[PDB]
């Protein structure tokens, strides 16, 4: 309540301009921050700013109205790493104090998926496997696994610089006597196996 | 973090254990210091500040106690530690004074607190070949690799290929998933995916690690079970590659 | 560097009753360092219960000090301050002038 | 009491 | 009426007994409102008027933090000094520094400043633009190097144009009754004649407030007179000031001389001829 700040995922298309947002009530703020966090990281800072306007680095644009008591932060043109989480802090009377901070994925979008579920068979023996299901579209999304025996998780983004691609995985697997490939849950038309 | 560097890393200790982490800092002087605290839900908490040595402030009431025998040298610490008291600590310094307030942080010691270490498993690991179809299809190498079964959910997924540690064409999972959905103290699986092309997975002398650091119980630790003592290890498994 | 010398005034809060309470002020200002024994005497005799204002300082960085006690004066009765600083040779003692 | 501004020298 | 607030920091070094006595001490026009004692027991930042105490303890606590700072960079300072002065290890050096804001009539600011003196003389203090740098001499000079770098005045100018202000305006609200009073003055003359042809008269201004006055001794024509004492305003202890001015003249003629006094809280100026 002395800094808030909406958490839950915000999700922006890959090269749109992200627009973070952030309130706070003691007037007598001096200075203002974002930090960025990455997943099991320590934080990090992107700008401070300590006087109303727009400050400006790079594809970060920290706006500031101490009449309105807010410090925005847009983030132009915006890429995949630029998935995080978002801290806001304000420095009143030499402390500064924090949101609890903001959750932004870049979902990138593919110039042509080639939507697709393979079976991976374990290196060191033949029974065990699991299933892949990857290069699709980020407009199609990947759901937990009722009857949980089976396990599937969540998508995972993937850039190989190599040659132009991203790919999107997700992998599910299971102890139980053979279901194979073929758990019904949101995916596109895609190929199959023998 | 060249300027400010804090350990250890990680630890899971069980309730009543002691805690001490260290925090040191070079490249500056008469430094402002900080810990700071994210516990269940990513906000930083500010646990204690100081102005300079021997001096210490406390802002909520506290179980921890802080010190500062040095200039750069600061110590947050624990009697008896409680469920409570897990958290990511973050030490961190500011400028001598009342500057902008920038605010520069360790790497982050992340403590877990544990009711029974009975319950701690390092993870079982097992890479997957890519499939025959999957390079006819698209020419491209998909492998997955997969931690199952451990327990608590901290453990560093790291992708190995004749003999140096690699990163593009990497996907680890951005956190592992529960094994029991509805079951407490369930243990946890994590997934990550290298992919390479179908012309380096055909081997001219080509090998693959996939890599799991776990973290554990440490060496003195009270363990009575009849199984080995999971304490913090690296799980790893293994492929070379094959021309189909 | 540099030290300055201490002015002093002696003075009551209000006009000279004799017989009714009041305050007699040592105001010493206008001087530099900070460190400063200021006593206030009632004939020669230090008075012990004596107040100080904290000390803050002018344009020219000088000091300012109000040493203050509560007293009832008398017909008969002779007030001084006695102020030392690096800069005196010796004590300055001012006595009190009833009206100036 | 100023909050920022006020550095060593 | 035009309306300041200021902040007073020493820090005195005490070397072979301790670490440096730091008084801090604040200000609104001429009323004293918080400190500072770094050898006082409570080590917070304390109330020295009634309107203040008004604030929550998260004020205090801001406060105390925001003093204690201060404290501690006047404490390098010492040391730093002492190298670029090439000082020994003995003896003791003040480091003194003020800031505030002022505003005008309408409660808008007019002008900040921000000074910085060691032992007892001036080496670094920004300019009325908020902006650039005066420095003493060649250590001043590497000091403003370093708070260019920094940008030490864009930092402080924030504050004075802002923060402070928006507080000196917060006060003048709480403080009315204080603050925004303006007591005039409770005046006599007093005839004291140095005997035959000398005659001076004191001409007495008490309970005022704020401190700013002017009383001028006149004839009964032209105004100015060079040859007249007056003391500095003095504090009466009670929130008031008091300040006289005495002129000589003959032990004739001592009706035709009258003082004209200008303060703040008179409607009309004063003036006063000699009474029996």
């Amino acid at each position: 309540q002395e800094v808030e700040q909406n958490s839950g995922p915000l999700s922006v298309p890959e090269g749109a301009i992200a627009s973070l947002n952030c309130t706070y009530s003691d007037r007598g703020s001096q200075s203002f921050f974002w930090y960025r966090q990455y997943s099991g990281k320590s934080p990090e800072l992107i700008m401070f700013i300590y006087s109303n306007g727009d400050k400006e680095d790079g594809r970060f644009t920290a706006q500031l109205n101490k009449a309105s008591q807010y410090v925005s932060l847009l983030i132009r043109d915006s890429q995949p790493s630029d998935s995080a989480t978002y801290l806001c802090a304000v420095n009143v009377a030499g402390k500064s104090t924090f949101g609890d901070g903001t959750t932004l994925t870049v979902k990138p979008n593919i110039q042509n998926p080639d939507p697709a579920v393979y079976q991976l068979r374990d290196s060191k023996s033949s029974d065990k496997s699991v299933c892949l299901f990857t290069d699709f579209d980020s407009q199609t999304n990947v759901s937990q696994s009722k009857d949980s025996d089976v396990y599937i998780t969540d998508k995972c983004v993937l850039d190989m610089r190599s040659m132009d691609f991203k790919s999107n995985s997700a992998v599910a697997w299971s102890n139980k006597s053979d279901f194979a490939c073929a758990n019904a849950f949101n995916n596109s038309i895609i190929p199959e196996d023998t | 973090s060249q300027t400010i560097h804090q350990w250890p890393a990680t630890l899971v200790q069980p309730v009543g254990s002691p805690l001490s982490l260290e925090c040191t800092v070079e490249g500056t002087s008469n430094p402002n210091l900080y810990w700071y605290r994210q516990a269940a839900g990513r906000g930083l908490q500010l646990l204690f500040y100081s102005v300079g040595i021997g001096q210490i402030s406390s802002e909520v009431p506290q179980n921890l106690s802080a010190s500062r025998p040095q200039d750069r040298q600061f110590i947050l610490s624990s009697k008896k530690l409680l469920l409570s008291d897990s958290g990511f600590y973050l030490c961190a310094w500011s400028e001598t004074g009342l500057g902008t307030g920038e605010l520069f942080f360790g790497e982050g010691s992340r403590l877990t607190v544990l009711e029974d270490l009975k319950n701690v498993f390092p993870p079982e690991v097992a890479v997957f070949e890519p499939s025959e179809a999957e390079i006819s299809h698209t020419q491209k190498a998909t492998l997955v690799c997969l931690a199952t079964g451990f327990y608590p959910d901290h453990v560093e997924l790291s992708w190995w290929v004749n003999g140096k540690e690699v990163h593009s064409g990497v996907c680890t999972d951005p956190q592992p998933l529960k094994e029991q959905p509805a079951l407490n103290d369930s243990r946890y699986a994590l997934s990550s995916r290298l992919r390479v092309s179908a012309t380096f997975w055909q081997d001219p002398r080509n090998h693959f690690r996939c890599q799991v650091q776990f973290y554990g119980l440490s060496e003195n630790d009270e363990w009575t079970q009849d199984r080995a003592k999971p304490v913090t290890q690296i799980v790893s498994a293994e492929a070379w590659g094959r021309a189909d | 560097m540099i030290q300055r010398t201490p002015k002093i005034q002696v003075y009551s809060r209000h006009p000279a009753e004799n017989g009714k309470s009041n305050f007699l002020n040592c105001y010493v200002s206008g001087f530099h360092p900070s460190d400063i024994e200021v006593d206030l005497l009632k004939n020669g005799e230090r008075i012990e219960k004596v107040e100080h204002s904290d000390l803050s300082f002018s344009k020219d960085w000088s000091f300012y000090l109000l040493y203050y006690t509560e007293f009832t004066p008398t017909e008969k009765d002779e007030y001084a301050c006695r102020v030392n600083h690096v800069t005196l040779s010796q004590p300055k003692i001012v006595k009190w002038d009833r009206d100036m | 009491a100023a909050g920022i501004g006020i550095l060593t020298v | 009426g035009s309306h300041s607030m200021r902040y007073f920091f020493t820090s005195v070094s005490r070397p072979g007994r301790g670490e440096p006595r730091f008084i801090a001490v604040g200000y609104v026009d001429d009323t004293q409102f918080v400190r500072f004692d770094s050898d006082a027991a409570s080590q917070r930042m304390e109330p020295r008027a009634p309107w203040i105490e008004q604030e929550g303890p998260e004020y205090w606590d801001g406060e105390t933090r925001k003093v204690k700072a201060h404290s501690q960079t006047h404490r390098v300072d010492l040391g730093t000094l002492r190298g670029y002065y090439n000082q020994s290890e003995a003896g003791s050096h003040t480091v003194q520094r003020m800031y505030g804001c002022d505003v005008g009539s309408d409660w808008r600011f007019l002008r900040g400043y921000h000074q910085y003196a060691y032992d007892g003389k001036d080496y670094i203090a920004l300019k009325e633009d908020l902006r650039s740098w005066t420095a003493a001499d060649m250590a001043a000079q590497t000091t403003k190097h370093k708070w260019e770098a920094a940008h030490v005045a864009e930092q402080l100018r924030a504050y004075l144009e802002g923060t402070c202000v928006e507080w000196l305006r917060r006060y003048l609200e709480n403080g009315k009754e204080t603050l925004q009073r303006t007591d005039a003055p409770k005046t006599h003359m007093t005839h004291h004649a140095v005997s035959d042809h000398e005659a001076t008269l004191r001409c007495w201004a008490l309970s005022f407030y704020p401190a700013e006055i002017t009383l001028t001794w006149q004839r009964d024509g032209e105004d100015q007179t060079q040859d007249t004492e007056l003391v500095e305003t003095r504090p009466a202890g009670d929130g008031t000031f008091q300040k006289w001015a005495a002129v000589v003249v003959p032990s004739g003629q001592e009706q035709r001389y009258t003082c004209h006094v200008q303060h703040e809280g008179l409607p009309k100026p004063l003036t006063l001829r000699w009474e029996p």
